[PDB]
């Protein structure tokens, strides 16, 4: 019937990195979440016109199973890579986690965007400029995101669904 | 019904309403409360709920201290007894004995069933959450203390039980009986740990030692270690390191695994090497080794390994519908995975990874209050959903292996260290490495390499053997 | 999977809270701590299907006698249980049948009657005098030791059978 697609979330533990798809997934107009039932996962979203099923796996939690991270990845056709603008390292990370999603899809050219995630009230400590350029110097998107607000969440998962159409 | 003490000597007896306390829609579910209400609850007059003693053990540090639990469970057992009654008066007044019914109702169905369950929250607090005590030593004392200076002779049995329980505590065995299978050995004979290795050790011993240990690294893990989310924040190292030990062991099996297949250079050998890792793979799946299970999948789904073409053509049809049925269960966000642990008979090895998720996740995705009616109420429902996951945890930490400790070969494994002194993306890139230059990328021609392996490639199998 | 409530109930130190450890544990517990009420969880398979246990060990001490309509409430089945060493336990096993039925106000409720602490020598109370008890219930009668596994399996899974058939 319709696309499904099938997204995967990947980023650095302990900052917040959970937020972004369960304030997709959820309503934003009821706090709350069930993880364990099955559609906690899986949501129908009509992006630009054309409706599509979107699945997405977020691992949250699990990122000291290293070992674990390329059989996670091989599951997904696009991929955001998130850090905490108020984590340095959590953006350090990025590179890795985008040479290792390359390796795994064995391509050069995979859909993936870069996502900003704002967790907290701590001070900023990657500026949006800082990166901006390192998406640039990627070729992908960049976008950030509030994990208490849901500003930038649809954006950063519909901009990774066009970037598989337009693959 | 009974009549109750005044709200304003004891706190405990403020009337239910919506600003206080909210019920789920044969006992009440509550979704939210003051800490007050959730005590109540905890130590009802009119029934016992011993899950909700543990859920509450478990969660309640996200909502209330230590020290903050205990004066008002303390403050929850001083019940003020009624005065006589019109009819006791009048007794009284002519000299005769008062039949003092109310007081005595008061008494049996008030005082001492809310006066036990406030001892019975203190006994599952000493016997299974007793790190509180562990990290403040403060605590202890007034626990003891507590427990120590109740008097009356209708609790005295088990103020005088917790007082040796806390003792015990403070200073801190299987049947079967049915016997263990033997101990099986291939080329590496007892004693001979120089020439331990995944070929040389019998598959079976292999899969039989690292479920052993598994298990153990599993049983191991605390619910102090995941509530809060504690492994992913900066002090994971300090409030969690029996789940980490745990989850360092699975990767560097995996490594292992991985490292066997990519530095054994000739292909038959190689060949021999995931044949024998699938069957070691098969004994996981007989022994509810899940972990095991997923250990062993997630090399084969590796960067270095999954590209080895030739090598997997050369695996048996029986080998890989083995490893199909193995990865199958990660399929789809683990559904039959799940529906597998739930329908198994245990003892089993769960799979962590997705109770740490859950758990994250329920945290996370659920506001610690609820405001209702101008209030702020305790969400409890939130941590219900936790406890409910450490609880399941529990249950399949419970049953033990009916299998023989081998020490030599449990120690190789506890000991396997396959990235030396490397870090792990150096690591990492020499595995990957290896995987290019033992079956290069078309169109670069197949290259052939000497074998390394001086003894047997061929596996006794994995079904057992009994002697005599 | 099936759920299934299990109460176990009978007079203080009995070993109900052995039984219980040793299920569950396979471990025998060699002290005497007084229950006030305790909660256990089993996931098994008996007779090829997968079952989920709930197991309230509850107190015998006559102290906490005020407390047992709550429990006898939501329990399924009882293991009722006396030591065969202890005829007053044996002789307080009528109590204890005559409350559940009292309470779930019903003659048909799943019962197994466990006679424990059977690695004992020292027996006071005959198999024959206690399996007679059974019968006039029309309960099974299972002997039982905490401390070497002897019929625990069997008492606990037996109970569970009369559930299931319930
Ligand atoms: N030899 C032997 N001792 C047993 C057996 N079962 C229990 N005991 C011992 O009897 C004592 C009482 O056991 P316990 O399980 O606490 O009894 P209980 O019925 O739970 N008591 P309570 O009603 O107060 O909770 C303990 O010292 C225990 O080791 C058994 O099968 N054999
Ligand atoms: C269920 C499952 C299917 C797999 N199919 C393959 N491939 C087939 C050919 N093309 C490359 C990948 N791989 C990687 C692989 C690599 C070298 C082996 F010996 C083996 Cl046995 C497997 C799989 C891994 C799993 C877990
Ligand atoms: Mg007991």
């Amino acid at each position: 019937g319709m696309t499904e697609y099938k997204l995967v979330v990947v980023g650095a533990g302990g900052v917040g990195k959970s937020a972004l798809t369960i304030q997709l997934i959820q309503n934003h107009f009821v706090d709350e979440y069930d993880p364990t039932i099955e559609d906690s996962y899986r949501k129908q979203v009509v992006i630009d016109g054309e409706t599509c099923l979107l699945d997405i796996l977020d691992t949250a939690g699990q990122e000291e199973y290293s070992a674990m991270r390329d059989q996670y990845m091989r599951t997904g056709e696009g991929f955001l890579c998130v850090f905490a603008i108020n984590n340095t390292k959590s953006f350090e990370d990025i590179h890795q986690y985008r040479e290792q999603i390359k390796r795994v899809k064995d391509s050069d050219d995979v859909p993936m965007v870069l996502v900003g995630n704002k967790c907290d009230l701590a001070a900023r400590t990657v500026e949006s400029r800082q990166a901006q350029d390192l998406a640039r110097s990627y070729g992908i998107p960049y976008i950030e995101t509030s994990a208490k607000t849901r500003q930038g969440v649809e954006d950063a998962f519909y901009t990774l669904v066009r970037e598989i159409r337009q693959h | 019904q009974m009549r109750l003490p005044s709200a304003d000597v004891y706190r405990f007896a403020e009337p239910d309403s919506e600003e206080n306390i909210i019920f789920e829609e044969g006992i009440p579910i509550i979704k939210a409360g003051t800490v007050i209400k959730l005590i109540e609850r905890l130590t009802y007059h009119m029934y016992a709920d011993p899950n909700f003693v543990r859920t509450f053990l478990t969660t309640y540090r996200s909502f209330c201290k230590p020290q903050e639990l205990l004066s008002l469970i303390i403050e929850r057992f001083e019940i003020p007894e009624p005065e006589p009654t019109e009819a006791d008066r009048i007794a009284i007044e002519n000299g005769d004995q008062p039949l003092s019914a109310e007081l005595k109702r008061f008494r049996k169905e008030y005082i001492q069933p809310v006066q036990l369950r406030v001892l019975n929250v203190c006994r599952h607090w000493v016997e299974h959450h007793f790190y509180d005590f562990e990290r403040d030593a403060y605590l202890l004392q007034r626990m003891e203390e507590f427990i120590g200076t109740v008097r009356g002779k209708a609790m005295k049995k088990w103020v005088e039980s917790i007082t040796k329980i806390i003792q015990r505590k403070k200073i801190a065995n299987i049947t079967f009986q049915s016997s263990p299978p033997t101990v099986e050995w291939h080329i590496s004979r007892p004693g001979h740990i120089e020439t331990f290795d995944l070929l040389t050790l019998h598959p079976i011993e292999i899969a039989r030692q690292l479920t052993l240990l598994e298990s153990d690294l599993y049983r191991a893990v605390q619910p102090s270690e995941l509530v809060g989310s504690v492994w992913t924040k900066e002090d994971k190292e300090i409030n969690s390191p029996n789940l980490l030990k745990m989850i360092r062991h699975t990767t560097n099996l995996t490594l292992w695994f991985e490292k066997c297949i990519v530095e054994t250079e000739n292909l038959e050998e190689r060949v021999a090497v995931v044949s024998r890792i699938i069957e070691i793979l098969q004994v996981f799946q007989e022994l509810n080794n899940f972990n095991g299970v997923l250990e062993v999948v997630s090399a084969m789904n590796s960067s270095p390994v999954y590209r080895l073409d030739h090598t997997f053509e050369q695996i048996p049809s029986r080998q890989k519908k083995i490893l199909e049925e193995a990865h199958e269960l990660s399929e789809d966000h683990y559904k039959k995975y799940l529906a597998k642990l739930r329908s198994i008979n245990p003892p089993c090895v769960p799979f962590f990874g997705i109770y740490l998720t859950n758990i994250l996740k329920t945290e996370e995705g659920n506001p610690e209050v609820l405001k209702r009616h101008g209030k702020e109420l305790i969400n409890f429902s939130k941590r219900r959903k936790v406890a409910e996951i450490t609880g399941e945890i529990q249950q399949y930490q419970n049953q033990p292996y009916c299998l023989r400790v081998e020490s030599d070969i449990k120690r190789f494994f506890e000991n396997l260290n396959p990235m030396g002194n490397s870090m792990e993306k150096e690591f990492t890139d020499y595995l990957f490495n290896k995987s290019l230059e033992i079956e290069p990328r078309n169109p670069k021609p197949l290259p052939r390499f000497p074998k390394k392996y001086s003894y047997p490639l061929k596996s006794p199998g994995v079904r057992p053997s009994n002697p005599r």
